[PDB]
Order: C-alpha cells, then structure tokens, then sequence
C-alpha cells in the first residue's frame, strides 16, 4: 500500500545553519544584562543577530525529539569499572514490566569528531552508526537542550536545567532511521485508536497491512 | 489672466457652487497630472548595506 519513499540521502546542511551568512537579521536579541563589575549595574542591551553570532539568531524550525541513551566507548579503559548494561540503560515500563528501549527514537549516534562512542541501546548491532542524521536530529547521548527552572529576580540568579527527554513540539523536523542491506524492510502498524509517525523504529516501511 | 475652473469641495451642502475667484465650479474638474523623474542611483557600495540609497545621478528632463 501507499507509503512514503524511504529517504536515501544525507543532508548537506544542518538545521542551525540554514541562514544567509552575508546578511543581518532584522531581529534583535538581548546581548547584555549588566554594565559590569557588580554593585547595582543592571541594564538591557540589544544587538542585531547576524553573521558574527549565529547561535542567537531566530529560527523557524528546531531539531526532532530525543530520549537520552547512555554513552559507551569502544575503548574499554574509558568505561566505568562496574556492571551498567542493564542498570544504566534507558527503558520503558508497561503494566509493571520494563522493556529496554531498543533501538529507540532515531537520533545521531555520536557528535562530529567522536567515533569511539555509541549509544547503549541506540544502534542496530548485527554496530551501525546513525551519524548521517546529526544534521536534523539530536545526538542520542546528549541532552536536548536547556530550559529555565525559575523566575530570576534581584534576589535569585537565573537557573537552568538539562532536558533529558523531549517529546514532539510544533516546528520540529527529523529524519527516520536508515535501512541496511541485512536489515528489516516493513513492519505492521499495530491496530489502535492512535499513533504518531508510524514508521517503525528498527527501520523500514510501516503499513496497516 | 484669470482662472478657469475650481473643484467644488466634497461636502453635504453648498450654495451656488460657482467659485468666488471666478470661473466654472465642478465636482469632477479636469484631473491633476503628476510627473517626476525616476531616480537613477549612483554606484552602490560593493558590500551590502540595508540603508536606502541617498546618492543619485543629477538629472532633469
């Protein structure tokens, strides 16, 4: 039955680089909250977001969802001297029974430049790596980002917190998991009242039949 | 040497709309005819700048 074409390409652009590098935005960001050196120095200074600072620019789209995996190095010396295969893993509980999260939501296996680390339950082991999707998808072993945990004030400093798992937000884009020669082709979509993005997590084509 | 027509102001009422400086009063007089020289800018800079162009070629028609 009708299913979307599996994508067989790697994006040549990242989700955070989509801008024109030569031009400013017409949008401003908050550059400085203090004049400096303490003792009641408080201000609001704003600057144009532009090529010099590309982190603070406004963006229309954000990376896909994440459920963090524990990071495991292929070099054994680096790994902790303890049994963490089951205890430290990421799981989901159903009716009181814990299932390991395998392979899980599609995420980048590792950051650019670190090839010696792999998600504990993240990749299909026949040990494949998903690094191709690091453009639109977060790294499996990293936090999704930060959120504020409090209202700052003259008394209280601003506090953040790490987002370990993040569900779908409006304006997310993501890539599905890649298919392999030895890997599965199709799966049956369970018969349910609802589902989201039925494409199966081990890869391939989801189908109601 | 005097004027020909005037435009009757657009109002709820008027009396004897004939204009007081002389001539023919009209609600739809001959239309205005507006004309300008299209601005031709001088050479812009080589790097982009978002300001409007204030440097133009001196010109007349």
């Amino acid at each position: 039955e009708n299913v979307p074409f599996h994508s067989s390409y790697a994006h040549s652009q990242s989700l955070d680089r989509l801008m024109n590098p030569l031009i400013d935005q017409y949008l401003y960001y908050l550059s400085k909250t203090i004049n400096g050196s303490g003792q009641n120095q408080q201000t609001l200074k704003f600057s144009v977001a532009g090529p010099s600072n590309m982190a603070v620019q406004g963006r229309n789209y954000i990376p896909g969802p994440s459920y963090r995996q524990q990071r495991v190095s292929t070099t054994v010396t680096q790994n902790n001297n303890s049994e963490f295969a089951w205890p430290g893993a990421s799981s989901w509980a159903l009716n009181g029974r814990n299932s390991l999260m395998n392979p899980g939501p599609a995420m980048a296996s590792h950051k650019e430049g670190e090839d010696r680390f792999f998600p504990l339950s993240g990749s299909l082991i026949f040990i494949t790596n998903e690094e191709e999707i690091k453009t639109t998808n977060p790294v499996a072993t990293e936090s999704y980002g930060q959120v504020a945990t409090n209202h700052q004030s003259a008394q209280a400093q601003a506090q953040t917190g790490w987002v370990q798992n993040q569900g779908i937000l409006p304006g997310m884009v993501w890539q599905d998991r890649d298919v392999y020669l030895q890997g599965p082709i199709w799966a049956k979509i369970p018969h349910t009242d609802g589902n989201f993005h039925p494409s199966p997590l081990m890869g391939g084509f989801g189908m109601k039949h | 040497q005097g004027p020909i027509w005037a435009k009757i102001p657009h109002t709820d009422g008027n009396f004897h709309p004939s204009p007081l400086m002389g001539g023919f009063g009209m609600k739809h007089p001959p239309p205005q005819i507006l004309i300008k020289n299209t601005p031709v800018p001088a050479d812009p800079p080589t790097a982009f700048n978002k300001d409007k162009l204030n440097s133009f070629i001196t010109q007349y028609s």
